[PDB]
């Protein structure tokens, strides 16, 4: 019911990197503070390790197991945007705000972290758990592939669409909101092929599969705080981004066909700135009573 | 999370087995103690109320000025007297959220249920204190309901218009069109929803003066009007809501019911402008027998017999228009356009169902005009004169576009009260008020229409919920039978209010003598067939009540012969989505969708029971869904027969039937005499 | 393919490695010998032609009826005796395509050229024999050329206005909104493109009735526009153009500029509803001082003012503006705001630029009112006051809208024929009979206007290919010395027809007394400064013409102060798209884009050259992207300084320029007078 | 010393079916016979099945034992453009010249077309082999990649641009000569990844990956013959198609760096002719002058 309308708006939002000029970052960049600097830095490295996972795994891993030869070209799609457009978009941004030798130490720094590798490697082990045609592992895959596009993401997109909404760092920021638009339709189409597993299942069988989503959500959720502690305490910010990681979960269990989670709250206004029935013939004697 | 809100919501919790309804009870007890009682603003008296109401244009004073302060005071104790308390906190929240008068900056409430009541009373009565206290008692009783329009509107100075639905007949010009689309945005700017026939405008693909193949077909005027309900939205507020209706032997029907498919191109695809179709009965004969049919040319029809094809019986002109070389017409198959109406209403609930034939078969204004199409809620069935708008510096003949005011009777309270016939004729008064009140500069034919037909909807609330609190089946023959004698009834004595009001004022509507009120045929069903109860269970609900009989029904047919009546058109059962609330009544004559319903508001959840559920009328308050749609559908035509414009009838559908059920469904409402289909909701 | 189109595609065949510019003429030979003439209905005699054409609806009765038939087979042996040769395939091929009549059928050619050219001479003349062979030699020499409406359907009973420029004002209510759209409607409907001015309408988030944040902006009435352009496109036959104006301070510029974004939603963008923004001096001079500027919210300002922001002087307002707490703005940056316009035109070259403080610093009827907006093609600049379009039953207060004549001098065979003053007083008088002939019964304040104003716009045609036929650059000094004299001629005889029209009828246009031509400003530049040719090569090509001297405008200043001036505007150089072809000229003034050019018809491929490009006058005949484009700027100035409305001027610019280049090329525009900036065209 | 190359080529090569307008093709398609009508169905359903396969596994797999990102993010818009953007193209093509049922008949036939499913088999059968860490069976693949690009295409290339070359279905041709333009250089790109890999082995291996090409080149060809026949003998053309694809032949073995196995012929003629803007801010000395 909703491919061909999926494959429609995703090719029409089809962007390359070289579309936007990023020089003119520096010009607001040479203002911020270390802790402001180190922050974006870190944020932005956590990001593009995160995204490089689902361009080499998570979207070409489901796109192999999911049957249909439209669904496979829509992902298919997906993943190249992960690949040929997201991780040239994240790797300008770094060349242009900081010379190579510190790109290289955000890196290993960002590799080693305990709360970035948590969420990464929770994610790439349930990848990694698909077996062929087993339709409960690969639903399990979508959820974390959900939560990664429509949830985990968000607790790093919060400080550049921060500045955006600010005036700074505009031409980055103009490149991570067409990111953070491509990660939001991932996120609702791999979905919709969740809750199509979903519905196929039994009545006990999908109170498992909402406890292990709930479960894994809960998981998730308890290192975010931890990570987001970690990289926004020292910017005062820590409060406001916390508000903004449950508001997004709530939209990726939405995603999922789930209630949501946590009470309503409102956002950071400046965050805000930045932001078939069975056809059946009449048989005639239909017309008499 | 509010203290209410938790009461609310600790009726799911089971207690042994069974859920808490009167938590419901006391979280309105907190909704009142800790909110409204709080969020109130309270006065030294009435007097600095009205004065303060007044001077920041929150009231008119003109129908304030002709009390006296002490009538004014009178009616506001006679409302305050009642003590009236909300069985439901959902009844209050919907009050207060959408109709009690709040400040500019809505930080605090202005206007009580009792004040709200107080003032539309005032307003109805026009001067008349013993009939403003008579308004305030039917009100307070909750056995009569103002549209939603009326209710929150009356009295006010930033208020918009009483009436809740507008028709408009669009002729087959540029002008006209142009012309139609003023009037919807300027009616959609007062905040009623617009709907339009599109059956005489000619075809995609014909001649705009000898050019051929030139229109652009009703899918270019359904995007212009689509784009003005857009842009006039109530402010913003509330999304513009219009209606398109097209007869089903029009050529576009197929490209018209192509708006609402899910894979229509942008292009075609429209999406705030709700489609309604026409169907006579010769395109059901013709499905039927499986016979092709023939979409027609509608310019081609004009030029060669003068009269647009919407104008004339299509049952007795449907071969001279086959056989006419000079009309242009399609091959379809009409087996397959009910299935693509099955489908579309499987999948969208469009289009709204008209069936033209059932309409005018029993339609008392005829002579006037056949009714064409129905209204944005397809309850609304009158007899409408195309207008034709003319160049600029020429006069434009000015025709009728239907517009009623809309007023439910609660069946609950209106038996328990035994007061059919008072809140009737009440009921009666008030809506010919509101229609005499109302004026609209920008709608030439809704105004000359609402001055000579002085058409007026009367409908009914609660029905469900009055046969489930008296242990009555919504698909059982004595609720049939219980719907016979109480809308015959109401009928009876809408027609007698009707026929005092044209004795009482000496004029009838408009060219009422060629109607069948004033002939006599209307009332031969009355004359020659009893609507007694035939079980003694309703007998005994309608004890303490004169069941007007076959004399009863004579007397009152020569009654209307000697005096006439004063309104076209009296009875129209609307939807009466949100009103049922505030009433703590089921929506309209339809069953119950659900029992208890679970809706978000804010970041919170709610749940609202149905009126009167309990343990023991838990089964009686069948859902909607587990109902056989043709006992439904016997209910509805059990009223209809009494009701002369249509019902809002929705259709209560499972996932696991096809199109085909949905078609047969729709095929024994035609046969049972239903005029129109609202929606198709499936569960 | 056909004999000719091989003919036609063997000038690309370089032979000797020159072109076979003469192998077009044996295809134009070709294009008669097997095409036209085969396909030509030919009649005994002209008498059988015209009974034919009058009988079959194809001609109106009543302008041949104002001559015997002996002085209309006059006009015709007139016309007939030039024994016209299009000289050129492409000419013969347009005429044939597009302007001559065929039958019903579309496949018999009914109208020759200079049967075309007669009839409109007779419809011109209104029963002047003499005068209808003056058009016919005018017409046959091809010194003047009516625009594609007038030469189309000039005589023919099935035809659209001949009248296609049409501006409108909006006034800020919704009654104004349904009137422009229905206007827009009925305008596009008799075959015009229509501009609207939106600069009065209030902003996005502003107050309906008091109640806050309700207004849509002109963004909403930009999509009922651009819906109401689709829908009326000539019966299907063209794409439905309009197009929409908004004062640079309006506060919806940015959402405004945003509907042409290619990254617009659906809801956002328009696509057949062209755009431009009227930027005042004031504008320019924040971006110049880098200051930071404000969008002011037209609402605010007519509530604290009592007049529209575009209504009055924002030169002298945007101070009090801005120190003023009641009205309402928001901080933008210009420069910003003018890199916005730069990339968007670089985009789609959009939006148009209207100079307002350049068009009304020469405008001579600002006491009627100041140029608020331009017309579809950005050449149309006159005063214009909006109207008040009430309810129904009610007078609606007519303004005036602007609906001017085009008609297009042919430079070379104006000055090969040494004719200035003859061709300008013909088409001038043609002009006035086409304007007092126009009758629009559905646009009241375009036809006020047409009346009261009487303005017409005579603009001038194959400017580059009069100056590259004798060896003159386009960009040189010596192109902007005969572009002065030129147009001064031409002004200066417009002038003194427009006076003695004024003189022989008695009448002026409405409101002159308060015009600079009565108070004798308008001369004054005319009478300090002497306009003859600086370069002999311009004083040898002005040989054997009488050039007006300064006591030649003295004379005229003085005779237009004693008689008046019976046309409020003259001239105005219009795009000239398809007549260019069939009178072998260049479009308009601007410079050639392509010295050949390649198109597609059906499925089959030709060739255009240039009008009299040759391997002699290849370098002079250069391409409008190859020129400078502030060297263009100065040669449109120099026109622009002699015409009193505005030059479709469009820029031509090299992919490789940057924004900032296009954004150099509007500044220098500002600075040197430029008043409207039509396209942006990059290579 | 190529990828960054081939990725910029690739990228701006982009381009959607929706671009060209095809119903200009409706009468230049009205007028074929019956049998060439038929030719030309089953021909582009022949494309679709091997784009749909090359866009589904192929490209996916051979990005997934591929080293490097850069090489991951080509091969995956590669992956793109085969099932999102080639596949459905003919699927646009078939919408506007035929009736559903025609449509449906023709994909039908797909499915029992014995030369195609044997190529299908031998194609797909190779990809599904590859081993992880295993080079051997990766170029095994690579070369059944270049033979599906640069060779297998061609029968069925030939007949769409046969008519491109008298003038006549242009608008189906133009989308044809946009995807002939893409498998070129795909097939030059995954030719140079197995030329990598030939390169690293003895020479005694070389003589065995040599033998393999070759033998499997051969009966790819040999049953490319007889689906030829099949299509084309109804329209006369067998033998004009034989010799075309003997020649793309030629340059599949040249992608690999192999020598041209079959002799030059003149192919015919007909088919031979059926071969935001840079911103800048505004100074202060660009508003005077
Ligand atoms: N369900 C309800 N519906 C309407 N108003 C209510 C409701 N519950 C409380 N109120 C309002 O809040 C007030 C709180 O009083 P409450 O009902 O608790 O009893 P009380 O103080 O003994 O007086 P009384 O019942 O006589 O008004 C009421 O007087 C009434 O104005
Ligand atoms: N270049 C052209 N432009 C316009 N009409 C042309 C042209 N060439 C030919 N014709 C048309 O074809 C006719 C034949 O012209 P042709 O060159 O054969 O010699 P002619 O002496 O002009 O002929 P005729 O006896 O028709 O006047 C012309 O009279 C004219 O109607
Ligand atoms: C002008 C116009 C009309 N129409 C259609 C819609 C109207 O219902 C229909 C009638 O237009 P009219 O306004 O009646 O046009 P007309 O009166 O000049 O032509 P006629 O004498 O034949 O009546 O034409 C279009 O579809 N597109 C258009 O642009
Ligand atoms: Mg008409
Ligand atoms: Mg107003
Ligand atoms: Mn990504
Ligand atoms: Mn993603
Ligand atoms: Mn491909
Ligand atoms: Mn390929």
């Amino acid at each position: 019911d909703f491919t061909q309308m999926f494959y429609n708006q995703n090719v029409k939002q089809f962007w390359l990197p070289e579309e936007i000029a990023l020089n003119g970052d520096l010009l607001t960049w040479k203002y911020l503070g270390k802790n402001e600097q180190d922050t974006y830095m870190k944020v932005l490295a956590g990001l593009t390790l995160l995204d490089t996972e689902q361009g080499n795994t998570g979207m070409p891993i489901v796109a192999e197991h999911v049957d249909g030869h439209q669904r496979k070209a829509v992902l298919n799609f997906m993943a190249m945007m992960e690949n040929a457009v997201h991780a040239k978009s994240y790797s300008n941004i770094f060349m242009t705000l900081a010379p190579t030798e510190t790109i290289n130490e955000v890196f290993e720094w960002v590799k080693q972290n305990k709360y970035l590798q948590k969420k990464a490697q929770m994610i790439v082990g349930l990848y990694k758990a698909i077996q062929k045609d087993d339709e409960i592992s690969l639903f399990k895959a979508m959820v974390a592939s959900v939560y990664l596009e429509s949830f985990l993401f968000y607790s790093g997109f919060y400080y550049p669409l921060y500045f955006y909404g600010q005036g700074k760092l505009m031409q980055s920021g103009e490149i991570i909101n067409l990111i953070l638009r491509d990660e939001a339709i991932h996120g609702v189409y791999v979905g919709l092929l969740a809750q199509e597993i979903y519905n196929k299942q039994t009545e006990e069988k999908k109170a498992e599969l909402r406890e292990f989503a709930i479960d894994l959500l809960n998981q998730l959720y308890e290192n975010e705080l931890e990570y987001t502690e970690d990289l926004y305490d020292q910017v005062g910010l820590s409060h406001d981004v916390k508000k903004f990681i449950r508001y997004n979960a709530n939209k990726a269990l939405m995603n999922l066909g789930f209630d949501p989670y946590f009470e309503e709250e409102d956002i950071n206004p400046i965050v805000l700135n930045g932001l078939k029935a069975t056809v059946e013939p009449l048989k005639d004697d239909d017309f008499y009573f | 999370v509010p203290k209410w809100i938790q009461l609310n919501n600790e009726i799911m919790i089971q207690k042994d087995g069974k859920f808490q309804f009167d938590k419901d009870k006391e979280a309105v007890h907190s909704y009142f103690v800790d909110y409204i009682n709080q969020n109130t603003v309270f006065f030294h008296n009435l007097k600095e109320k009205l004065d303060y109401l007044v001077e920041n244009q929150y009231y008119e004073e003109e129908f304030l000025s002709l009390y006296s302060f002490e009538d004014i005071k009178e009616v506001f104790k006679t409302a305050y007297a009642k003590k009236f308390r909300f069985p439901s906190f959902m009844s209050a929240f919907k009050f207060y959220n959408d109709y009690a008068l709040k400040t500019n900056d809505k930080k605090k409430i202005l206007e009580r249920y009792e004040d709200r009541i107080s003032i539309v009373a005032l307003f109805f009565a026009n001067g008349d204190t013993e009939k403003a206290k008579e308004y305030v008692n039917l009100m307070i009783n909750q056995e009569y309901q103002p549209s939603t329009p009326t209710f929150l509107n009356a009295g006010r100075k930033r208020r918009g218009e009483l009436v809740s639905c507008f028709l408009l007949e669009v002729n087959d010009s540029l002008n006209d069109i142009s012309r139609a689309i003023d009037i919807s945005m300027q009616l959609s700017k007062l905040g009623g929803g617009v709907s339009l026939n599109l059956s005489k405008l000619r075809a995609k693909g014909e001649a705009i003066k000898d050019v051929e193949n030139a229109t652009k077909g009703v899918v270019g005027v359904m995007k212009l009007l689509d784009n003005a309900f857009r842009y006039a939205d109530q402010m913003g507020q509330r999304q513009g809501s219009g209606a398109a209706y097209l007869n089903i032997f029009h050529r576009d029907i197929n490209d018209f019911l192509d708006t609402k498919k899910i894979s229509a191109d942008e292009d075609v695809r429209v999406k705030t402008l709700s489609i309604g179709v026409v169907i006579p009965d010769k395109f059901v004969e013709l499905a039927r027998e499986d016979k092709a049919a023939y979409v027609f040319y509608p310019h081609t029809i004009y030029k060669e017999y003068g009269q647009h094809m919407d104008e004339m019986d299509m049952n007795e002109m449907y071969d001279k228009f086959v056989d006419n070389p000079r009309v242009k017409k399609e091959k379809i198959n009409p087996r397959k356009l009910l299935e693509k109406l099955a489908m579309l209403r499987s999948e969208s609930g469009y289009p709204y169902i008209m069936f033209q034939d059932n309409v005018n078969k029993v339609h008392a204004n005829n002579h006037i005009s056949k009714v064409k199409f129905s209204n944005l809620c397809s309850e609304v069935l009158q007899a409408s004169q195309v207008s034709s708008y003319t160049d600029y510096d020429e006069e434009d003949e000015i025709g009728l576009d239907i517009s009623c005011n809309l007023g439910s009777l609660n069946i609950l309270n209106v038996m328990e009260h035994k007061s059919i016939e008072k809140t009737v004729k009440l009921a009666t008064d008030s809506l010919t008020h509101v229609s005499e009140t109302t004026d609209i500069r920008n709608a030439p034919a809704v105004r000359r229409a609402n001055k000579a037909m002085k058409s007026i909807g009367l409908g009914a609330m609660n029905l469900h919920g009055y046969l489930a609190q008296n242990g009555i089946a919504y698909e059982s023959p004595e609720a049939r039978d219980f719907a016979n004698t109480f809308f015959m009834m109401v009928n009876f004595y809408s027609i007698q209010r009707s026929a005092e009001i044209a004795k009482e004022k000496g004029e009838t509507f408009d060219q009422y003598e060629g109607s069948t009120y004033a002939t006599g045929e209307y009332f031969d069903k009355y004359v020659s067939t009893d609507f007694s109860p035939k079980y003694e269970k309703i007998a005994n609900l309608f004890e303490g009540m004169h069941i007007p009989t076959t004399e009863d029904w004579k007397k009152l047919k020569a009654f209307v012969a000697e005096h006439g009546m004063y309104h076209s058109y009296r009875l129209c059962i609307a939807p009466t989505g949100s009103i049922s609330y505030v009433q703590s009544s089921t929506a309209s004559v339809m069953p119950i969708m659900e029992r208890i319903e679970e809706r978000t508001y804010g970041n919170s959840k709610t749940y609202y029971p149905m009126p009167g559920l309990a343990s023991n009328n838990w089964f009686f308050y069948k859902e909607a869904y587990d109902m056989d749609m043709f006992k439904v559908v016997d209910m509805i035509a059990t009223i209809q027969q009494h009701i002369d414009q249509g019902i809002s009838f929705t259709l209560f559908l499972k996932d696991t039937m096809t199109t085909r059920d949905l078609n047969r469904i729709d095929l024994y409402a035609h046969h049972r005499g239903i005029k129109t289909i609202y929606y198709a909701r499936t569960k």
